[PDB]
């Protein structure tokens, strides 16, 4: 996806999930027997998702003003935003989009929860 | 799943419990004072209607005027909307009646149902046991804004206090100065013809025995609000019991599972 | 009282008197609460009509 930022153009790259992605992780390091941390993680599936989400980025004109524009998924377990991954992951992006099955279940599609939700780039990202 | 989320649903629950355990009690301090207001009461209707028992006072027929009581303060199982039931089931056999409401949850409950009907509201009721002064005021918006003495009939409509345990709506009528003259035994009396005692003691009457009601339907409430509260608080410690249950299995795996995951990153 | 009030809100004027001239030592907790009203009164036409006011 890099290749279309680095040359004037401009990819929209989704990661679906990070979630599995991070229990891959887990499981080379554990088999490494590097030693585990919180929830059986390794000691850094933080930096695994901040460096790769901060390749996404907007080019300067010096650079053609290309872009990769990211939208990694987690899933949670029982909507448990207070976990590792989820927690993590919520602290590196611009912003999230929650999605609830008690909203969802009511009729009201996409499931988004409007209070939770932000995209903190926001009117500044958007049609006049 | 989360001990977080397990304490915060034991904590909402309890102190549900509180609210209804103490409104349990609110109810029982009332108790007492919702007797004297109501034997009192059901005492006046002995001494003032039977005046009218005696006159053979009886509904010329020549429109109603249906005035429905309750309270604000909702929390008292089923005073607001069987008594919307029994109102409802009058406004059958005469559909045209303009509606008064005095209390919030039977405005609603009847705004729900025939909200063309209702024509007047009195609200800020329920919070004390009831009072002439209120009761007379009311009578007066209801003579001046309502032209109550204009009505073929006039209903009022309470809960009546059966026991402790159970109450029964029911409604009376109130009959205006007309009314009151071309009633058979009314010569029986020697009314002095000078005033209009027929009109003084209709706006006497209309004001008197909306506090009767008022003073028993507020009685019911409050035991209704006694019983309602007494099964409250009775489901929340039944949930307490199960959650305490929860929580304390949830507290255990959270320190079991801290461990196993400490112990684990020392397997190296 | 005629072009005017009614017969027991000039009853209840009078009645007033007896409580607020019964001194304090013996105004009782339930004799303030004859003596003053918190209710309101808001007429209706099809929904809600005209204003809420006091009584």
């Amino acid at each position: 996806g890099e290749w279309f930022r680095d040359n004037g153009k401009h990819a929209l790259i989704v990661y679906d999930d990070l979630s599995k992605q991070a229990v891959a992780y887990r499981q080379l390091s554990l088999l490494l027997r590097r030693p585990p941390g919180r929830e059986a993680y390794p000691g850094d599936v933080f930096y695994l998702h901040s460096r790769l989400l901060e390749r996404a980025a907007k080019l300067s004109e010096k650079e053609g003003s290309g872009s990769l524009t990211a939208l990694p998924v987690i899933e949670t377990q029982g909507g448990d935003v207070s976990a590792y991954i989820p927690t993590n992951v919520i602290s590196i992006t611009d912003g999230q989009i929650f999605l609830e099955a008690e909203l969802f279940y009511k009729g009201i599609r996409p499931a988004i929860n409007v209070g939770l939700s932000v995209s903190r780039v926001g009117s500044a990202a958007q049609v006049k | 799943a989360t001990l977080k989320e397990v304490e915060m649903r034991l904590k909402s629950i309890k102190n549900i419990e509180k609210i209804t355990k103490t409104m349990k009690i609110v109810a029982s301090t009332r108790l007492s004072k919702a007797e004297k207001a109501k034997i009192s009461a059901k005492k006046m209707d002995e001494a003032e209607q039977l005046f009218y028992k005696n006159a053979e006072t009886k509904n010329l027929d020549v429109k109603e005027l249906i005035v429905a009581i309750t309270s604000d303060k909702g929390l008292c199982g089923s005073i607001h909307s069987q008594l919307a039931k029994a109102v409802r089931r009058h406004l059958n056999d005469q559909p045209n009646a303009d509606i008064v409401t005095i209390g919030d949850k039977i405005k609603m409950q009847l705004l729900r149902t025939h909200p063309n009907n209702i024509k007047l509201s009195i609200n800020g009721i329920g919070k004390d046991a009831p009072t002439f002064q209120e009761s007379a005021l009311i009578a007066d918006k209801l003579l001046s804004v309502m032209k109550a003495g204009t009505y073929p009939k006039i209903s009022i409509f309470y809960n009546d206090p059966v026991s402790s345990l159970s109450f029964e709506p029911s409604e009376k009528p109130i009959f205006n100065a007309k009314t009151i003259e071309q009633s058979p035994s009314f010569g029986k009396f020697e009314i002095d013809t000078d005033a209009n005692v027929p009109r003084d003691l209709f706006e006497y009457t209309l004001a008197n025995q909306m506090l009767t009601a008022m003073a028993q339907g507020y009685a019911a409430e409050i035991s209704a609000r006694r019983n309602a509260m007494d099964n409250a608080s009775k489901n929340a410690g039944d949930m307490i019991n199960r959650y305490s249950i929860l929580y304390n299995r949830t507290r255990q795996a959270v320190i079991t599972n801290e461990l196993v995951d400490i112990i684990t990153g020392a397997s190296s | 009282r005629k072009a005017g009030i009614s017969y027991a809100a000039y009853l209840n004027v009078a009645a007033q008197a007896i409580r607020s001239s019964l001194k304090t030592e013996l105004q009782t907790a339930s004799v303030l609460n004859r003596s003053q009203t918190d209710a309101f009164y808001t007429q209706y036409k099809n929904a809600s009509e005209p204003t809420p006011i006091t009584k």
